[PDB]
Order: C-alpha cells, then structure tokens, then sequence
C-alpha cells in the first residue's frame, strides 16, 4: 500500500505534497485518496491507519481547539500524533505523519516527521530534494521544486503516483 | 464478485448470487445484497459469517438511527460507520474479512458508492469492483465508461461485464442480481 | 459512601458549598494584582508561639513553571489540591510539550473542586485559592473557589477581610503600575487585615526574596 | 566452526611489519588451549596470523606451507591472492573456513598487509586487525593514523605494544623486519 | 548512534553525535539526543529513538515532579533508581537505552543503563553503535585526575572515533557538560541544478 | 561468572570477581556483585544482572522492613526464603543464581528457585572449572586465615580458563562486629 | 556490504564513479578499495554488490578477454562484453554472485558505453546508471540533469560529483573519496 | 512485464509494455520484451528478465543450428515445442516466464508458460497485468479486425493494463507480423 | 475433469476442453484427448508439462513398438507399459501427477478402458473418471450405468453427467470433447 | 567423560575413567579407554565410542602399515597427524575428542580437528571439573613419582561431580621399555 508524503520549507511558504492513489495489492484502487489533511498534515503508510489517525487526531484536536480558540502550535501538534502514536508500542499503527504548516501569527514555518525538508512514506526522495534545496524561494519557486522532487521521485516509484496535489501554505495564499 | 458504477442520477450496483464451500456451490440464490436503507445499501462478498455478522451488526445500527433520530444518514456517514468499526477489528481478536460495497444516494449531495477495504480503507469509487474476478473485470469498466451515461446504457455497460466471469475466468457466476438505487430508491433489475 | 453529602436547599443552594465558603472566609488574608511587569501575590502567615517554621509550609508553592497558587481557607486541604493541580500540569506537559496556559491550569483544577459537590461521600474543598500566572504577553491572575467556580481578576483578594481588601484594590489601584508599584497596593491593602509573598513578571515564577521583601 | 583463537593484529613499521597476536584459541567460554601460536612463519620475511577456527588454520597452514615447498624448489601479495582462491573456493561449495588471516610480508621496499576474510573478501590495508579488534583495536590504530599518515618503526611497534593490553597478556609479537620474519 | 559520557573531576561532560538512521537511510542529521530531564540532569538515548524519547519525557515529567514537590533538585542516584525499575518493568520492550548523567551536593554520577536495566556508574562510559570503537578510545586515553577542560578534547575524539570508524553515527557532536559550576549545551558543537520555475 | 562463597568462624568469606560481560565484549570490570541487601545479609549473584537488579533490591526491600519491625537483624535464611519466592513464582521470566550469605549462613538459590543451604558453594558459568580445587581443600581444622587465601586462589585459577571473569577478584567478610571487603 | 557505483556516458566519455569503502556489515575496513577497476585503456568495470565475488568476478573476466584477446587477436568489443558478462552471471546462477557490475569501454565509434546488470544478467545500454546501495537516491535526480545536452563534459563532471556529495551525507554506505575514471579516445583518464 | 498477442486476418500483433523492476524501484522503462530469434517469428518476455533473455538466445541459437542444417524454417509448432521441451527441464528451478511464440505460418500464435504450458490459442496476455489485458481484449477482438483496428487494440489494452498494474509502466511496442514478418508498428508512450 | 464408459461394443471417453493458470483459463481448446493408435487413447488430467511430456513419451513409444513389430499393441499391453512407467517415475526424482484414462478396443479381449493413478493404480474401470469434479459425478454414472446401454444411449448418460460440472460444480468447463472408440475406430461426438 | 594426559619422564603417565554410559543409563563400567593404536601409541578417546572405534583402528592400520617400511616405531605427531587428518576431512559426521600418546609425546584432537600439542591435557564433558586442580599443580621440579598421584587423584575428584565417568580409574604408563598399566 502506502503512498509518498513530500514536505519542504524555503520561505515562509511552506510546501507539502502527495501522491493521489493507494493500492490494494499491486493493482491501482483509486486515482484519487486524499493525504493531506487539513497548519496542514500528510499521513502516508497504511490507508486504514492514515484515516485512523486522521480521525483520532482531529477528534483530540478539536477537543482542544473549541477548549481555547487559540489556535494550535506547530510542536504542539508534533507531541499530540507522537503521543498518539506511541501508545501504541505494542500495537503501533503503521503510518508516517508528517505536519507542514505555519506557527500562528508568526507567519513561521514548521514541517516535521515521525515514526528543509521531510519525506516520508513508501517513498526516492531524501537523495532526491537534498541538494535542489534552495533555503529561499518564493511560492512560485517552492511549487517548482516540490513539483520536481514529487513528480521525479514517484514517476520512477512502482506503487506511487497517478495525480498530485500540492499546498503551498500561506496567509496570503494557499495554491494547489 | 460485485461490480458498482456511478452514473448521472442514480448508482447502479450488481452482485454474482453464488457461494460454495468445498468443490460445489450449495446454492445460487445467495443474495449478496444487504439492503438496510431506503437509499444505503451494503454488498459484501467475503467467506462465511463475518459477511452477514458484520452486515446486519451495521444494519441494526444504521436503522437504529433512524427511529432515534427520525431521519435516514447519508451514504458517506454510513460509509463512515462501518469504515470505523473495521478498523477496530482489525486490531480486535476477530479482524473481519469483508470487502464490500456501500452503494447509496443523497439528495442534495448526490448519488455516491463506496469501496471499503477489509482492513478498512474507505474511497470513494466512481466505479468499483470487490473479489477476485474484480482483477479481470475493472480494466473493461474502466475503458469504457466515460462522464455521461445513462441508466438504459448502464445496463448494456453492466451486461459486457457479465462476459469476463464466464468466458474467461475460471469460476461459474451465473445470475447476476443487477439493481440500482436511483432518486426513487432501490429496484431489482 | 456512593452518595453525595450535596444536596439542594430548598431554593437550590448547595448548603455545604455555602459553608465551604464560609471556611474560605476563615484563614490568613491572601492578596494579588495583576500589575503588567507581572503579578504578585502575598499571605499573612504568624509566628503564633515562635517556635515555628516559615519555610515548611509556604501558601505560596509554586504549580508549574510560571504559575503559582496562594491559599485562604483549610491549609490542610491546600496540600492535596496542590497535588493535584501538579499533576494536571506535568500531565500535560509530557502530552502536549509546553507549559500549559494558565487559564487551562485553572480550568482544568476548577473541574477537580466540581467534583466533589457532586461526588459520593465526600465534603466540597474549603479551600479557596488565587492561581495567578504569565503566559505570552499577559499576566494572569485566577480565583478559583469552593464550587469550583473561577474567574480571572485584574487584582483580588482573600481570606479574612476580603471585602474591604478588594475595595483598596479598586480605589487604591487600578489600570497598570510597575510591578514593585502593584505590590505597594499588596502590602498596603493586606495591611488593612511573618508573611509569605511570590511574584511572576517573565523570570521564572519567583518567591519574592526575602531580603528584598525587607 | 569448533576451537577459535581471535585478536591477531597487523600493522606497518617502515621497513618491516609488526604482526602481534595472543595465544588463546577458546572452545566456547572455556579457553582450552591457552597455548596457541598463530602466526605462521611463511617466507624468509612474509608471515600470516590466523583468528578463526583453528582447525581451518592448520590446514591453511600446511596448505600454504605446501604452495610456498613447492615454488621454492620449482610475494606477500602472491600468497593473499591464492589464499583468497583457497577461502573463496571453500565458500563455494558452502564448506568454508572461519579463518581470517592477516598477511604481513614486506616486499622490495612495500610492506604487503593483506587481510582475507572467511567468505573471501580481501584488500590490502596498512592498519589491519582481526576480530575483536575489528571493532576495538582500529580506532586506536586509526586515531594515529587520523594524526599522522605513516608510522615508523617505533610507532607501529608501541602502538601494538599498548593496543594489545586494550585474550590474555600472552601474546607473541612477531615482527617483519628488512630482513623479515622475528618473533617475541 | 555514538553517545558517551565521561566523569572528570567536577562532573560529567556528555557527549552524542547528530544522527538517526531509519536503516540505510538517514532521515536525520541534526538530531537532538542529550534530553534534559532536569536542569541539573540530562540522559543521552541510543537504540530505537522512540523509546528513548519517550522514555526521557516520561522520567523528565517525573523527575521534575519530585523535585517540584521538595523544593530541593533531585539526586542522580534516584533519577538511576526509576530508570533501573522503568527499563526492567517492560523486559525488552523497551530497547532502548540511556547514559544519564547528573550532579546532586553528593557530586557526580553517570550511569549506563542498559535496556533490561543495569545501571552501572563509571568514570567512562559510552554506549549506541559506536560504542565498541569509542570505548576502545575512552579506555586507552580517559585518565582519573583529568581536569575540567581537557574532557572537552576527551569526549570529541571519543565521538569522532564513532563518527569516522561506524556507519550508523556520524555527523556533529554534541557535546554537554554537568558541573554545579555552569551547565553548558553546545547544540551543534564540533564539526569534524535549480529546477527552474515557470 | 564466577561466585565463590565459603563460611566459617566469626563469620562467610566468599568471593566474586569483577566482570559483568554482555556476550564477548566487556561492559565494565569493576562491578561489584557482592553488593548488600543488609547489614548483615549481603547477596551475591549469577544469572543476570537486569533479573537480579528487579530482585535482591526487592528483597533489601522486603528484608529492611523485615528488620524496623522485630528489631532484630533479619534471619539469613529468611532473607534466602524471600529469594526462594521470588525466584520460585518467576522462574521463567526470571534468571537468578544468587548466592546469599549473612551473618556466617552461605545459602544459595538454583535459577529454578531452590533455596538449598550450602556449606561453601560456586556459581556462574565460570564456576565449574573451580570444583577440582574447592573439594580437595575445604577441611575441617582450618583457621579463619585460611579461606581468605583459599577463596582468593580460588577465584583466579577460575578465572584463568574462563573468559567471562577476570576483573579484580574481591571478597566479602562478613562477620560479627565488620565487614572487612578487600579487593 | 555494497556501496554505490554510477556511469554515464554520452559523448566520447564513460565516465565511470564510485566511492571507495567496503563495509562488512559496518565495519568499514579499508577505505581505499576501487570498485572501478580498469581492463584495458578503454574498459573500466565498476562492481557493486559483494566485494569478495567481485573479485573473483573480475579475475575470470580479465582472464576470459585475455582469452579472447589470443583466440581472436582482436580487442575484446564493449558490446561482447554486455553479451558475454551475462552468460557469466548464468553460469553461477541457482548459487549466484551477489553483484551489480557496470561496464565502460570505448566504443569502436568512439563514443560512451554504460551497461547496467543485475546479480542473473541484465545488460543494458543506457545514458546513465547508478548501482549499489544509494543508486535508489541517484537514479530520478542524475535522470534529471541528464536525461538539449551536447554531454557538456565539464558541467556533467560537476553534476557527476555533486551527486556523491549528496549520496555520502544521506546514504551511510556512500562516502570517503570518489574515484573517477572517464573513458575517451585519449584513453582511461583516471 | 505485460506482453499482449493476438492473431487475426491480417497480422498477429505483439504488444508490450517496457517497465522492467526489482522491489518497488524501477530499475528501468526501455527494456523491448519482445526478443527477437527470426526475421519473421518472435518471442516474449514475462517473468523474470534474465530467463527470458537467456532461453531465447538459446532459442535463437538452437532455431538458428536448425535453419541452417534443416535448410528451411523452423515452424511456430516447432520453434514452442523446442522451447518448452527446454524450459520443462528446468521446471521446479524457478526459472519462470510466459514467453510466447508468434508469427505467420496462416498465423500461429502459441503461449508457452515455463511449467511447460505449450497451448495455442489465438488470444493471449501474459504477465501480472494480464488480467487487466483480457478484458479489453475481448472486447474488441474479432478476426474480422483491419490492420489499424487492431493496432488500437493492442495499444488500448496494452494502456489499461499498465493504468492499473503498479509494475507495468514504459510505452507500448507493437511488433505486427503480418504475412511478410514483422515490423516494429509502434514504439509509442503511453504517457500521451 | 475425465469420463469413461464401457459399453457393449464400444468405449466412450470425454473430457473438458480447458486449462488455467492463475484465475482465468487461458484457453478453452486444450485437448485433453492424447490420441495414441487406432484405438489407444490416453486422456490426461494434471497439471504443466508433465500430462505431455508424459503422453508423448508413451506415445512415441507405444508407436515405435507398431513399426519395429508390425502390429499394434493390446489396450492392456499400453496400459500395463504405461503404468510401470508411472512407478518408476514414482521413486524418481521426477514424479508426475497425471491422471488418465486409457480407453482402447481390442478385437477378440473387447472393449477396455483403464483407470490409472498418477501414482501408478492401474485397475479395469467398467466405467470411470477422473480429476476432482470426479468425486461429483461418479455418483450419477454409478446409479445411473447397468450392463446394458447402446452407443445412442450413452450418448444421454453423458450428457446427464455434464450437467454435473455446470449446475453443482464451481469450475465452468463449458464444452466437452465427446469421441467414441468402437470396433470401427476412433471418432469425435 | 574424562581423559587426564601427562607427561614425562621415560614417557607419558596418563588415565581416563571406566564409564560409557549411553544417556544416563551406564553401559559398562570396565572399558578401557587408554587402548594401544601401536606398541608405543596408545589412543585416548572423547566424543563417541562408535566414531571412534572406526578412528583409531583405522589409525593403527595405517601406523601399523607405518612400521614395517620404516621399520622404526612410528612417530608420535605422525599418529596424531593421521587423526588430524581422519578428524579434519569429516568433523561433521564424526565426533573425536582424541588424546594420542606415545613413546612421552601428549597430543590431543579437538573434534574440529586440529592436532595440537598439549603438554598436558583433559578431555570429554567431566573434564572441565578437573581444571583448578591440575593448573595448580603441574610444576617443573616434579620426579617421575609425582605424576601418578597427580592423575590418579586428579581424576576421582573429576568423576564426583561428573555423572558420566566413574567406574575404575586406569593408567597407562607409556615409556621406554614398558607399559605400566595400573588399575
């Protein structure tokens, strides 16, 4: 299964991408399986876990969110999915989370992982983006090299590709 | 097997009525079909019991909704639901092996069919197929169906598909319990 | 027991809550102001025989890294209720990883003082306690109370005579004054009712020196 | 594999070839034979030591000993080149040997430290050691190499001297020397 | 994966390299692994970082609760104490391990312990996939008597010995020392085409 | 491993050696096992050290608690019956060859959870190579100098042959009024 | 075991790289290995895969076109060799050898040649490959940048080179020194 | 490694799909299946790369040693009997394909599966996506089929099969072998 | 799936066009008739190669034996060959999984077919069948068959039985390659 | 079991048990162990009785077959070279924990399979008891006399822990004119 989970900060912008299709088996399902949940997160690894943690996630999210309409921070959210799935250390979900999405008001930036830039899922990558990374760019830069990385790494990649999406977070904008 | 299209106004979802244990079937009026809504209906193909202890544990549910509420859910909130109580299963001492169908037909959201996983992957499907003759079947469907379409071109699109179960796969699928959900609701064909 | 000691008069007034503040109204005055350097908040303690310790049980025990609390009412009580609200704090800090905001401490301790007017065989908290804390670029200064009711202050007051404590915090004091300035409100308004005293500004919480408290 | 000795070590000294190695071929926890000597004596200069099991060196040894009888009466990097034949000859047909022998020999003015594996890998390297110094020793040996890219006839020779009390205090300290072939 | 400690005279320089690996792959080359369980406290992890993370953030929570509660900064000893217990508890489950370092009035302490829970104080101690190259190192140069400053040039070659010689740690070293005198962290410490838009 | 326990006169004089091994590689030469569980009653160990840091701790536990109650220093053999239990009840996720003495008592615990009162026992993996020297010397009319020397060659002749011990060989005397541990 | 090879050739050179450790499992041994050994003034061979195989590999390939070389009297053709290489991984196949070797003689026309192979025989002319363990990280980017060229040699030098910059601080078993051997009329340029 | 074949009045074409693959990373997307032993018959790839190389250089040389000594053609009947005679003798070795023997004769398309499984049918799709080449296959072959008609064919079936399979991408290679022998009909991608 | 039949003065044998690998058949031609003499007649059920490269073998043999002697071997005599052929093979590092029958009418020992283990069982079948929509319809053939039938009646005794393989049985083996062996020779139905 | 070789003087003093017990039931208790492969060779056997009693005769067929070409009593390393060699071509479908003697020479053969010069030795799996008690007393000093003793009573102490060797306790003297085997 899987699916690749692009993530990459150069100026304020901060872009994510993903891969649109999941497989049962090696046969295609869907051309279309959203990743990139709406400060934005991009699961990839198993589809049941990627909507398990989806839904748990913004379930305790929420919870928080109407307990302070303050909005969340960045490393904040980072500890609420590690917690969430480290709880699971005998039984742990098997998807790669990873968040991109500005800290509030700040307008700064912050894309992380968890078991410049971060990939993650099936995906290739890592070696890929490294050395295009360019630690300023503009949106329309941003979407150039994300758009690269994406389309390089999952075209050569067996079980990834066939449509991708791409946010280019900010306040002013948020391309896709 | 079971085979779903998504067309302009109505859903239309078609099943093989067969199961067998053993080398025969033991019989060939084994309804696939879990009707439980007006407009929500299930189709599940997997071995033995989980098939209908799953199917009707939902049922009772979806039902039990709507004498609570006075209302009947929409196919993606039902869809929702019985994606939930997969992905507990799996985890669960008993992980359920289902693959099914959740056809239906909103209103104002509009007409809708599901594939779910048995592990629990929920999509939406513009066309769907579940089983093993889905390997064979979901390349004619998906060359030949386009946007448009219609329910009376649905079911010549339907009958092409009938061919690959008999003149090319292995296993003998005889009948095929067509039927559609359309604004009106549920009719056999 | 499984069955609560709360029950409504028959107007609907919790009568033992009524009486948990009436606990409130006993012990040492507490005081506290929200200044904008960053809040005070002070006690009478007593020597009493003089052959007693200041240092052993301060009203004044710090919660979480920035917030702080300072009793009225039953000290015994005080001890667990601190417990607890540590708890909540640490508990949360190993969740979500930042110290938490100061209103969700209070809010969160307030449902811990609710319980017990609802719960089984137990008596309501005498206790009654200013939670005055500093987050991003306010201070903040909490009452929560016997009913685990709560309210945020700009300057408050408790234990004995609160109710001319409050009125030098309204007419003695009011917008802003540096934080030394709002803690001359504290030792003057707590002299109209030894003592204990910790300030917050933006330098880790903070007992006020003694020394300095000189 | 049945009775091992380990720790053999190999390092240049300009103009010879310290190659020191202790005397233990342990059966499991037990070390039954705390006599071993490891380090054949091939040429009048050239020598192997062996860290594996010890059955797998005797045979080498009259092996190696028999290719060398031979050509005489008919190089360092001779004997490691047909010694990775014999141990990948013996991984072809999945009867190995567990030996993996270090082979110093200075020959005209280079000192020869080939180093052949069991599964026959092999390379020259001028700061060799074998197992349990294949983690522990190398640092130390590199970490004068990090420093100073050669060593003299001194360095090498008290950095084995130290290397080894980093098994038991037994080991011989065979030394290929202009000459070649010395033993302590 | 090469973390380390050393106990000089007035207390303990800690010492970890910038690296997790998932594998063959490196997904991390500044990672943070000297974890401050306490102002006066901090462990280094090795093993699986999840655990170790996790594990520190579960004894930090705990550690400065009961340090919260006495008023009085906590002794190594009893950070080591429900480390033996927390690492043992699981039996293997948790896999990770930690080189814990502190200085209470009762002076230095720097414990190893290993996931089943040992804890073993020493005068040098290493630990991760490096250990076993930076031990050799910390065993032929560490000296009892070492003052205060030449830790600083004891730790760093120790963990360079790691960096060059292993292939699962590398990257910059970390380098924190513990002393009642100053605690120091030194986060990044010692070093040792466009595709085009439109 | 190698433990070494012996009694006689004011009080054991028993023995172990400094290495606590993970496999092949040394991790420390300086542990002490012979550590205390009691003033009077200090354990010694085999098996693991992670299976009997969870015990021995447990039964100092259990055995100082033992001890503030009935005032009186806690009986050897109980604190040996405490191991006994806690071996007994985990044997299986458990690995424990304790030597227990106190004051002098030399007991002694099977990994399989046996308390079986020796008079001068070996334990460890290290042990075995001991028993031709131990046997052959043990003797009724030996004064209480001579198990320091017999204990202490004991060990190293041990040692020699077993390369999971080695270290500095220290002992234990526990006796009436001290404990005189040398290394 | 492994490590990182990686070719391209287009204009006359085959420009053949690798890193130079071996690690047995991790412990790197020596750090001065070449797995681009060369033949001929025209044939380099990188080999990936398992060090001790690619030895023996190479010895009977050099004795085979030495073979050739007096069977024939003819220099042995880069495109005998992507025929010939094959037939050799068959040959020890149901045990095979555990290596990834890429070729890079110069043509008879004067031009680059690379030819990727797996452990059971793939020959495959190609513009570039890279093989062994980071070949994973190479192969999108290096297609990127090469893959309207003239085979800009020093721009594809630099883009040869940044690469292994790249793979060394991201793949743990890509590093040390890079050693290059293009391949033009001039002959092997190490 | 999908390889589609079928015969019809005018042709027997042979289409198939480049991607070529070891785990989940794609090692290439240029490999021609479709192994050539004679101007006028062809082979095929599926399974595993190497074997299918390797039997049909064995193929080509042993159809090779007959055409010359034989001094004639080797038949499609014979050219799939020599091949699955050798393919069998290394049944239980794993070496697995679904090399397929086409060329006119009429025309004879013969699928020759490495178990041993020398049936001659006319319609045929080899390889993982094959499943997914049936069902569009069906549905527009017929023998009564133009030379261009059945061009689209083989590159619509061709198209769905590697839509779907993760390890088939690479562009569609028509081989028509029509009466004369073949030609190399279409090279063209499938990402149009 | 294979049947047989002994009649009055004739053999009957049938089998399934089919053959498949993976979920579909991959042809529905795939004669299962391994036609060996005038009137020798193997049928081979079993998987890969080894059902022909089996049947050719015998064949050739069975065929070389006509030339080198000048006359055709006896239903029993090929039967009996090939069934020592099969124990050997048993012992072997090669041994094949074919089951077959071997119809065949000798002149003046009559009419015969033989059951034949892939083992190596041979026994005399009055009447027989083999592959595993065997265990079905042997039933059906053993109520059914008496001593007495005629060819234009064995003709709706097998029919009967075809029904069998559709109506009960899992596989779909549509067509069946009815032949006949009779004084006359060998003959397709 | 237990095979206790030393050395010197005329030649070799040497022992083993009694005892060839198959599992824990004892088959005899009066095999002799110390049996002749050659007039000054005798073989000493560990590992299996039935691998070895294929090895060793077919050594003494062949040291035998030594002996009359040579026409001088065959040498003691070339005995000990055929077991290396008998033992090194199959250590897989054999066991031998040989201890070769002759006439004094100690050699032994770890069942691997390599010939390697002891000056004294122990084998079989009762041994290892053995090994505090010979370390401790093999001295450079000791008369011909001393080594009797020395075998004879390392072996009983050997053989109360061991419970596969027992039975009575046999010595070969191998030397010079003589083969003084006690019981």
């Amino acid at each position: 299964n899987g699916g690749a989970v692009m993530a990459m900060k150069g100026k304020n912008c901060v872009a994510i991408a993903a891969d649109r299709r999941f497989g049962i088996q090696a046969q295609m399902v869907t051309t279309d399986f959203q990743k990139i949940f709406p400060l934005y997160i991009g699961l990839a690894g198993l589809a049941t876990d990627v909507q398990t943690v989806a839904q748990r996630l913004k379930f305790r999210l929420n919870l928080y969110e109407l307990k302070e309409g303050r909005q969340i921070k960045p490393y904040t959210l980072m500890s609420m999915v590690a917690n969430l799935l480290y709880e699971k250390r005998f039984g742990p979900y098997y998807t790669e989370p990873v968040i991109a999405g500005l800290d509030p008001k700040t307008f700064k930036p912050f894309i992380c992982s968890l078991d410049d830039f971060v990939v993650s899922g099936t995906c290739q990558m890592y070696g890929m983006c490294e050395s295009l990374w360019e630690p300023n760019m503009d949106p329309d830069h941003l979407f150039e090299t994300i758009s690269q990385a994406m389309l390089n790494a999952v075209d050569r990649d067996a079980v990834s590709g066939m449509g991708v999406i791409v946010h280019i977070i900010e306040k002013d904008k948020i391309t896709t | 097997y079971l085979i779903g299209i998504q067309g302009p106004d109505y859903v239309l979802v078609a099943s093989d009525r067969v199961a067998a244990s053993n080398i025969v079937q033991m019989k060939d009026d084994h309804d696939k079909m879990f009707k439980m809504s007006e407009k929500i209906l299930l189709l599940c193909v997997g071995e033995a019991g989980d098939t209908v202890q799953f199917a009707e544990y939902i049922q009772k549910n979806v039902q039990l909704y709507k004498m609570r509420n006075g209302y009947e859910l929409s196919p993606t909130a039902a869809a929702n639901f019985t994606r939930r109580n997969l992905a507990d299963c799996l985890r669960s001492r008993t992980p359920y092996h289902v693959n099914l169908l959740l056809a239906g037909y909103d209103e104002h959201e509009g007409p809708a069919l599901y594939y779910m996983d048995y592990l629990a992957a929920l999509a939406k499907a513009p066309f769907a197929a579940h089983g093993y003759g889905a390997f064979l079947t979901l390349s004619i469907l998906d060359r030949y169906y386009t946007p448009t379409i219609s329910r009376e071109r649905a079911v010549e699109l339907l009958r092409k598909c009938l061919e690959e179960l008999q003149k090319r796969f292995i296993l003998n699928l005889p009948t095929f319990s067509v039927r559609i959900i359309d604004k009106n609701g549920i009719h056999d064909l | 027991y499984s069955f609560s000691l709360t029950t409504f008069s028959p107007s609907g007034k919790l009568v033992q809550i009524e009486y948990a503040l009436a606990a409130v109204a006993g012990g040492a005055p507490s005081v506290g102001i929200k200044a904008a350097n960053g809040v005070v908040l002070a006690t009478e303690k007593k020597q009493k025989s003089i052959l007693y310790d200041e240092r052993s049980v301060h009203k004044v025990e710090p919660i979480t890294k920035h917030i702080g609390l300072v009793y009225s009412g039953m000290g015994p009580d005080y001890r667990v209720l601190v417990h607890r609200a540590r708890k909540l704090a640490q508990q949360y800090y190993l969740v979500y990883q930042e110290p938490i905001p100061t209103a969700q401490l209070v809010q969160r301790v307030a449902s811990v003082m609710q319980e017990y007017t609802q719960s089984g065989g137990v008596r309501p908290f005498g206790v009654s306690l200013l939670i005055c804390g500093w987050n991003e670029g306010r201070p903040y200064l909490f009452q929560s109370d016997p009913s685990g009711a709560y309210f945020a202050w700009k300057a408050t007051a408790m234990g004995k005579n609160y109710v001319n404590g409050k009125t030098f915090l309204e007419k003695r004091y009011n917008e802003d004054l540096e934080l030394e300035d709002a803690i001359h409100t504290a030792i003057l308004t707590l002299k109209e009712s030894n003592i204990e005293v910790g300030i917050c500004n933006e330098a880790g919480f903070r007992r006020l020196t003694p020394t300095e408290v000189k | 594999p049945m009775v091992t000795g380990t720790s053999v070590l190999g390092v240049k000294f300009e103009g010879g070839v310290v190659i020191a190695a202790d005397m233990l071929g342990s059966y499991g926890s037990l070390a039954r034979f705390r006599n071993i000597s490891r380090i054949m004596r091939v040429n009048n200069s050239t020598m192997l030591g062996a860290s594996g099991d010890y059955a797998d060196f005797q045979y080498l040894k009259q092996v190696l000993g028999q290719m060398v009888i031979d050509e005489e009466l008919l190089s360092p990097r001779a004997i490691h080149s047909w010694l990775t034949r014999a141990m990948y000859s013996r991984r072809s047909k999945m009867n190995p040997l567990w030996n993996t022998m270090v082979i110093g020999g200075y020959a005209d003015g280079e000192s020869f430290l080939g180093y052949v594996d069991m599964l026959g890998v092999a390379y020259e390297a001028p700061s060799l050691a074998t197992g349990y110094g294949a983690y522990l020793a190398q640092p130390l040996l590199r970490e004068v190499l990090e420093k100073q890219p050669v060593l003299s006839q001194t360095e090498a020779r008290d950095l084995v001297e130290r290397c080894m009390r980093v098994s038991y205090n037994r080991f011989q300290i065979a030394t290929v020397t202009e000459k070649g072939v010395e033993i302590e | 994966t090469t973390i380390a400690g050393v106990v000089y005279k007035d207390g303990i320089v800690l010492g970890a390299d910038t690296r997790a690996t998932e594998g063959m792959v490196v997904a991390d080359k500044n990672c943070s692994k000297i974890h401050f369980i306490s102002p006066n406290i901090y462990c280094c992890g090795a093993g699986t970082a999840a655990d170790t993370d996790m594990t520190t953030q579960l004894i930090s929570s705990n550690l400065e609760l009961h340090s919260l509660s006495t008023g009085r900064l906590p002794r190594v000893v009893t950070a080591n104490r429900m480390l033996k217990q927390m690492l043992f508890r699981y039996q293997g489950y948790i896999g990770a391990a930690l080189v814990l370092g502190g200085v209470d009035v009762t002076g230095p302490h720097l414990y190893s312990i290993y996931p089943h829970g040992s804890t073993d104080k020493l005068p040098y101690v290493t630990m991760g996939s490096g250990s076993l190259a930076a031990m050799a190192v910390f065993e032929d140069k560490f000296r009892p008597d070492m003052e205060e400053e030449e830790a600083k040039n004891l730790v760093s070659e120790a963990i360079a010995a790691g960096i060059f010689n292993d292939l699962g740690s590398g990257s910059n070293i970390d380098l924190c020392v513990i002393s009642k005198n100053k605690l120091d962290f030194l986060r990044p410490y010692t070093v040792p085409y466009r595709c085009e838009k439109g | 491993t190698t433990i070494m326990a012996v009694q006689f006169d004011g009080g054991v004089v028993l023995g172990a050696d400094s290495r606590t091994t993970t496999g092949s590689y040394i991790a420390n030469r300086v542990t002490d096992k012979l550590t205390p569980i009691h003033d009077r009653i200090f354990c010694c160990r085999s098996g693991s050290a992670a299976d009997t840091q969870a015990v021995a701790d447990a039964v100092t536990y259990q055995l100082g608690f033992h001890s503030i109650e009935l005032n009186e220093p806690p009986l050897v053999h109980t604190a040996a019956s405490l191991f006994k239990e806690m071996c007994y009840r985990y044997r299986e996720d458990l690995m424990a060859g304790i030597i227990i003495a106190g004051w002098g008592q030399v007991y002694s615990v099977p990994m399989g959870g046996m308390m079986v009162r020796q008079s001068f026992a070996i334990g460890g993996s290290g042990s075995s190579y001991i028993y031709g020297y131990v046997d052959a010397t043990y003797r009724e009319g030996m004064t209480k100098e001579e198990c320091l020397q017999f204990t202490a060659n004991a060990l190293a002749l041990a040692m020699e042959r077993d390369g999971s011990s080695g270290g500095v060989i220290r002992l234990a005397a526990i006796a009436e009024s001290g404990v005189e541990r040398q290394v | 075991n492994g490590g990182t090879i990686l070719a391209i050739a287009g204009e006359d050179f085959a420009i053949v790289a690798s890193d130079t450790r071996l690690s047995e499992g991790f412990s790197i041994h020596t750090r001065d290995s070449p797995k681009c050994y060369k033949l001929t003034d025209k044939t380099v061979i990188g080999c990936s895969g398992f060090h001790g195989d690619c030895l023996t590999l190479t010895k009977i390939i050099e004795a085979r076109l030495k073979m050739y070389k007096h069977s024939n009297n003819k220099a042995m053709t880069t495109g005998a060799i992507a025929a010939m290489l094959s037939t050799i991984l068959y040959s020890r196949r149901f045990f095979p050898y555990y290596v990834y070797n890429i070729i890079g003689g110069l043509d008879e026309e004067g031009k680059g040649a690379v030819y990727s192979f797996d452990p059971v025989g793939s020959y495959q002319r190609d513009s570039f490959k890279a093989g062994g363990s980071a070949s994973a990280m190479l192969q999108p980017l290096l297609d990127n940048q090469v893959g309207h060229v003239p085979l800009s040699l020093d721009r594809a030098m630099r883009l040869v080179k940044d690469v292994f910059i790249s793979a060394a601080e991201r793949d743990v078993y890509t590093g040390d020194a890079l050693r290059i051997c293009i391949v033009t009329k001039e002959g092997i340029r190490e | 490694t999908t390889t589609l074949a079928f015969k019809f009045r005018h042709g027997v074409i042979v289409a198939a799909d480049s991607r070529a693959t070891a785990g989940a990373y794609i090692a290439s997307q240029t490999v021609k299946k479709v192994i050539e032993i004679n101007p006028y018959l062809l082979g095929t790839m599926a399974g595993g790369a190497a074997d299918c190389s390797f039997w049909e250089r064995l193929l080509a040389r042993q159809c090779r040693i007959y055409e010359l000594r034989n001094k004639e053609r080797i038949s499609v009947a014979a050219a799939s009997k020599l091949l699955a005679n050798m393919v069998y003798q290394y049944k239980g070795m794993g070496l697995s394909m679904g090399t397929m023997i086409c060329g006119w004769d009429g025309p004879g398309l013969y699928y020759v599966d490495s178990e041993g499984n020398r049936i001659s049918g006319a319609t045929f799709s080899v390889g993982s996506g094959s499943v997914y080449a049936y069902g569009v296959m069906d549905r527009g072959y017929s023998y009564d089929l133009e030379v261009e008609q059945a061009y689209d064919l083989a590159r619509r079936a061709i198209y769905q099969a590697t839509y779907r399979d993760a390890y088939s991408g690479g562009a569609v290679n028509l081989y028509h072998v029509r009466e004369d022998g073949w030609i190399r009909v279409s090279s063209d991608n499938v990402a149009d």
